[PDB]
């Protein structure tokens, strides 16, 4: 079973996630998202870096961002 | 066909593969390299078909890769060679690699951007084209995300893992190579793409040039590797599915094994490589 899904305003943004296998939006924005072997996650991002869940991993591409919209 | 150690480069060395490197964005020729990583990295998962990354093929690959790069660096000056960065020594942000004369420093605090060096926006030299967000600068924040790079202690400890990788031949594995990547264990590769930050710790990580040297002197360490086991070799060596075996042939390419690029002497020396 894929994680459950979320949605929260995270440094004013909106994060969503939800089952697909599993797909993550920043304002409306894929965010490109995968699951390592062990469970944690990384996104397109923060590549090398793993993070335990989903929503860990929308947050740290809102940190990573600082702002900017994120692109399709 | 020297490949050496980016501290010992001269300036007229520096100066060659900055123009070089220049040149290749400038014809457009740089950023398909960016764009190729990033579709292998959105592509390479554990539990499917994998080639660049989180794979045994991971060192091959980004040593063809590498090499893909150089014959282009060569196509414009044939005098330049891939310098490699000795993380584990030159691990401070006072390194010449950050030099204004070389790859240029951090980026200021509030957004990241690199402002000095011949890849900083301002030159109007290094749009940043291939990317994963509106922002078109070079960004880089040294030590930022992690506070410190691999040391030489820890870099022994993965030389001295004997197996080259293990089933299941991705992220979880142990063994060398994965130890190399970073994904189990004290973590080499991954931990610098964090350590730099900006566009390096993205899927778009050759969009700096710094991506070349670290990946040049992971291959050194795979050189190294094979000095200090004769005996270990590539696996595995046949019939894995979604894992390029030692005969396999590998994408982008299909024309290159493996089996072809174990022994980098074919195409190119290092500097200093010490024997078993
Ligand atoms: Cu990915
Ligand atoms: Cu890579
Ligand atoms: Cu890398
Ligand atoms: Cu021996």
């Amino acid at each position: 079973a894929a994680p459950e899904s979320f949605d929260e305003v995270y440094k004013g943004r909106r994060i969503q996630g939800r089952p697909a296998g599993y797909e993550v939006f920043v304002d409306g924005v894929q965010l490109h998202v995968m699951r390592n072997a062990d469970g944690s996650w990384i996104s397109v991002v923060s590549h090398y870096d793993p993070v335990p869940t989903p929503r860990a991993a929308a947050r740290a591409a809102v940190d990573e961002l600082q702002g900017a919209p994120l692109l399709p | 066909t020297v490949r050496k150690n980016q501290a010992t480069l001269t300036a007229d060395e520096k100066r060659r593969f900055v123009a070089a490197v220049l040149e290749l964005k400038r014809s457009g020729r740089y950023d398909e390299f960016v764009r190729t990583h990033n579709e292998f990295i959105m592509s390479d998962t554990d539990s499917g078909e994998r080639t660049g990354h989180r794979s045994p093929s991971f060192l091959p690959w980004h040593r063809r890769f590498l090499l893909d790069f150089e014959q282009a660096l060569q196509s414009v000056d044939s005098s330049v060679t891939l310098p490699y960065w000795d993380w584990s020594a030159d691990r401070t942000v006072r390194a010449s690699l950050w030099a204004p004369d070389f790859l240029g420093g951090t980026g200021r605090s509030t957004d990241g951007r690199v402002m000095d060096g011949p890849f900083a926006a301002s030159t109007g030299n290094w749009p940043i084209n291939v990317r994963v967000d509106s922002r078109t600068y070079l960004r880089r924040s040294l030590g930022g995300s992690v506070a410190e790079l691999p040391t030489r202690a820890e870099v022994e400890s993965v030389l001295a893992i004997s197996a080259y990788d293990l089933p299941p031949y991705n992220s979880a594995s142990e063994g060398f190579r994965n130890h190399l990547e970073g994904w189990r264990g004290v973590n080499l590769h991954n931990r610098v793409h964090v350590w730099v930050g900006g566009q390096m710790a993205t899927g778009v990580s050759p969009n700096d040039p710094v991506f070349w040297l670290h990946h040049a002197y992971v291959d050194k360490l795979w050189a190294e590797w094979q000095r200090r086991h004769p005996d270990s070799a590539y696996v595995p060596t046949g019939g894995t599915p979604d894992v390029v075996d030692l005969n396999e042939t590998m994408k982008p390419w299909n024309t290159v094994r493996p089996a072809d690029l174990l022994d980098h002497t074919a195409y190119y020396t290092f500097d200093a490589l010490e024997h078993h």
